[PDB]
């Protein structure tokens, strides 16, 4: 019901573990949140990425460890 | 020349867990970032990512109005300020 095609299950019976790990994939009401906005806001090419995460900040991380500033007061 | 990126837990567990896990816990220090901006940049990633959503965030079972009013303390082990593969982002002190 309501999904026919795209996206599979993966496993649903099971007595025996051998691997323990690999049910199917990766979420299942988080990869609609995720692939939509973190793939929305994606603008670079590359378009087959295996490992995400390189650069988040440079001017705030640096900026407070070489000039300190005072706040409130 | 060599940046090193790390792997962070903020508040994940049981929710968004491997997802923001793989997709923005590798941050790059070492080439000046500290503990405090530490905790505002993985805050400000996961919000400027994951916030302009919002209509799955909200009935998926968090608030998300408290990942960006309240901010975490990362600690390696019992609660000191140090530089690892793997860091913990958590709330411990009391609120006021």
């Amino acid at each position: 019901r309501n999904s026919s095609r795209n996206s599979t299950p993966g496993s649903s019976r099971g007595t025996s573990p051998a691997r323990m790990a690999g049910n199917g994939g990766d979420a299942a009401l988080a990869l609609l949140l995720l692939d939509r906005l973190n793939q929305l806001e994606s603008k670079m090419s590359g378009k087959g990425q295996q490992q995400q995460g390189q650069t988040v900040t440079k001017k705030s991380a640096a900026e407070a460890s070489k000039k300190p500033r005072q706040k409130r007061t | 020349q060599g940046y090193k990126s790390v792997n962070i837990t903020f508040e994940l567990d049981e929710r968004i867990d491997k997802v923001l896990n793989e997709k923005c816990s590798a941050y790059t220090v070492e080439l000046g970032t500290e503990v405090n901006e530490f905790a505002c940049v993985v805050a400000d990633a996961v919000i400027k990512t994951l916030q302009p959503v919002s209509e799955l965030l909200t009935p998926l079972g968090i608030d998300l109005d408290e990942w960006s009013m309240a901010t975490y303390y990362l600690f390696d082990e019992s609660g000191e300020f140090k530089l690892a593969s793997h860091m913990y982002c958590s709330f411990y002190p009391p609120d006021e």
